[PDB]
Parts: structure tokens; sequence; C-alpha cells
């Protein structure tokens, strides 16, 4: 598929298929790219394990169909699988899409107020914490004395964290010193499925 | 033990022309075929070229052929890759790579950004608690990278002694301009108690600045 939520301990299977025949001369592999990584072989040959990736891997297929098989999944194991041939195979070397993995998601819970030196250059940035939360959906919304902003948020996520599978989000609202100073309290807000009711932090100048 | 490690990238304008160059140790490298390896930013892998221990030399990516050229120089256990005419398309991450059949050993990883714009060096705002209610247990101190062009920007806390509890979120370009913020959670014994840096490297302008966490007054 292009996404893969799989619960530790549970099997997980990815299928491959090329457009023509590539059991010849080698040559189908499959590689890992775990966050902030560079990406890693862990089969050739269709089932021919690397040196140090676990038993608990297995990859199988022929001619146009392959298979990569997780026994049993552990927390090491989440990034971005992909699938790949010979260079000199067929020429030239091409790789599959995405593993399947694709998603959002971008604040922080804990507000912070802008520092006096930003304050200096003429500029002001309210920053809202929200970290370690799961699952990955989220939405944050700012209120500046009382009213929704939609302009000048940026929001950015985490890859999920393989220490405890979690997300974390940064959100920061960039105003003018002069916009900053007209208003009086500075809302971050989120909605997340573990609260019915939004979690709220704020400030007052 | 085995390693690659890629230099050269940064920021290009469309035209211009980049050398990556890749060093590599722990193996008899005049033995391995290597490979350039690439990843446009939020895109999947895409061979560019090969160049392969025999009498010739390399195989190319066709939308590469005739503005990329791979060599190798095998007394200084070095690998090229001579980019010229870039486009907005080339921007991407440059994966050095050396293959068995099979890319077994992959490089960190090189940005090459392909942009008119301007490098911008980034302002770092120490982020302290503006509130006495997170106190004691865990305190979160933060840091806020604005304004700096092209990525990417390195961001540490304490050298890299803070590792654990650390949150580095990913950039966001507003107006040819990146910010980013890292949070840190420590205990509340720890900060103020011992100092909290954050280190922030911004290569591309050279730019390398640490700023101290101190408590507001």
């Amino acid at each position: 598929p292009h996404s893969a939520s799989g619960p530790p301990d549970q099997t997980v299977t990815i299928s491959c298929s090329g457009s023509s025949s590539n059991i010849e001369g080698n040559t189908v592999n499959w590689y890992q790219q775990f966050p902030g990584k560079a990406p890693q072989l862990l089969i050739y040959g269709k089932d021919q394990r690397p040196s140090g990736v676990p038993d608990r891997f297995s990859a199988s297929k022929s001619g146009t169909s392959a298979s990569l098989t997780i026994s049993g999944l552990q927390a090491e194991d989440e990034a971005d699988y992909y699938c790949a041939a010979w260079d000199d195979s067929l020429n030239g070397w091409v790789f599959g899409g995405g593993t399947k993995l694709t998603v959002l998601g971008a604040p922080t819970v804990s507000i912070f107020p802008p520092s006096s030196e930003q304050l200096t250059s003429g500029g002001a940035s309210v920053v809202c914490f929200l970290n370690n939360f799961y699952p990955k959906d989220i939405n944050v919304k700012w209120k500046i004395d009382g009213s929704e902003r939609q302009n000048g948020v940026l929001n950015s996520w985490t890859d999920q964290d393989s220490k405890d599978s979690t997300y974390s989000m940064s959100s920061t609202l960039t105003l003018t010193k002069d916009e900053y100073e007209r208003h009086n309290s500075y809302t971050c807000e989120a909605t997340h499925k573990t609260s019915t009711s939004p979690i709220v932090k704020s400030f007052n100048r | 033990e085995v390693q690659l490690q890629q230099s050269g990238p940064e920021l290009v304008k469309p035209g211009a022309s980049v050398k990556i160059s890749c060093k590599a140790s722990g193996y008899t490298f005049t033995d391995y075929y290597i490979n350039w390896m690439k990843q446009k930013p939020g895109q999947g892998l895409e061979w560019i070229g090969r160049i392969y221990p025999g009498y010739g030399n390399t195989k190319y990516n066709d939308k590469f052929k005739g503005k990329a050229t791979l060599t190798e120089d095998t007394s200084s256990n070095t690998a090229y890759m001579q980019l010229n005419s870039l486009t907005s398309e080339d921007t991407a991450v440059y994966f050095c790579a050396r293959s068995l059949t099979f890319f077994d050993v992959w490089g960190a990883g090189t940005t090459v950004t392909v942009s008119s714009a301007k490098t911008t060096p980034p302002s770092v705002y120490p982020l302290a608690p503006g509130s006495a209610a997170q106190t004691n247990s865990m305190v979160t101190l933060g840091c806020l990278v604005k304004g700096y062009f092209p990525e990417p920007v390195t961001v540490t806390w304490n050298s890299g002694s803070l590792s654990s509890g650390v949150h580095t979120f990913p950039a966001v370009l507003q107006s040819d301009l990146y910010t980013l913020s890292s949070s840190v959670t420590v205990p509340s014994s720890t900060w103020p108690s011992e100092t909290v840096t954050c280190n922030v490297a911004h290569p591309a302008s050279s730019t390398k600045v640490d700023k101290k966490i101190v408590p507001r007054d």
C-alpha cells in the first residue's frame, strides 16, 4: 500500500510489481530509509538478507510480483521501504514509489511570548509546543483577543519518534511589533481526539 | 569501518555549476562500482549516475546526460559529481552509494538547492518560559531559528549532550525565508541550575551561533 499502520508484534507485508520481468540477472532489492537517515538495503536478489538485518524480514516473489514480509514489527522498523531493481538489470535502474507512508501534521503545547531580543528587530513571534501525542491528526487554532487568526501561522511536525512512537508539533504565529502591541491576549488552542474539549494555553501582555 | 562522506552542496543559481565530492574510507575503494542517488524534497529516490572500475567510466540518467559528469580519484578514495546547467528540478539531497548489487553503503547526503534567492543567515532567539506555572518536574525550553535560506540548519542542545526529549520541527518556508523551532524538555532541577544552550549551524552562510537560555526578569 501507500500506508501501513501496524502495532508492535503484528506482521506487515509490502507488495511490489514491475511492468517487466526482472527475475533475470539479479535483481530486486528492498531498502529502508529511517527518519533522518540515508536509505539502507535490507534484501537483495529477491530473498537474500544483508548483514545485520533481523531474521524477521523475508523477501519472496518472482518474475513481476514481489513481497516483503515482516513477521513481527518492532519500533525500529518505522520509516520508508522502497522497492528497486538493478541499474544494469533493466537500464536505467528505477525505484518504487513511497513505502506506503505519508502524513501531517505541526504545534507546539506550552506557549511562549516573543523574546525581548526579537521585539527589538521590529518583529514578534508567538510559539505554541504540542509534544508527544498520538494519533498524528490534530488541529491548532490561534486567537488574538478572542479572534481566530489564519494568516502568518507556520506549522511543522516531526516524524514518528522511534522511542515512544509519538509525534510532536510546532506552531508559530508571526506578527509585526506594531500589531503584537495592539492586542492583549494570545491563545493557542489544540483539538485532538484525546480530549472532548480543546486544550488551551494563553498569556496576556 | 566503511564510511561515505559527501561535501560540495549548497545554493546555486539556475544555469550555475556545483561539484560534489564523496570521501570513502574503511574499504578498498578501487574495487567498487559507485553511484549517486538523489531525492528531491518530499519525493522518492532517483538514480543519477554510475561509475564502474572498468576501462571506461559511466552511466547517466537521461535528464542529466550532458550536464552532469561522474568521476573518481582512486588515489584519494574520492567520488565526484560535476553538475552544470543546473535546473530547479535538480534541487535535492544527493547521496553517494557503494553498491555491490545493490546499494549496501550510503553517505549522509548533501542538499543542493537551485534557486535565485540569496543566502540569508538565521536569527536565533532563546525561548525561555514566560510563565511560572511550568516549574519543577520538567521544564521546556525553546530555540527559534528564523529567516534563513537555504536549508539546512543544524540544531543541537548543549553541543549534543542533550539528545533525549528534543523535538526539532521541520522548517516552514515563507517569502524565500525558512523558520524552524526546537523544544527541549529537561528536569526543572537541571534548568536554570546548569546552563542550557542551543547550537545553530547554517553552513550556507557559515553562520554558527550559540544561544544560552537565560530566565526572564
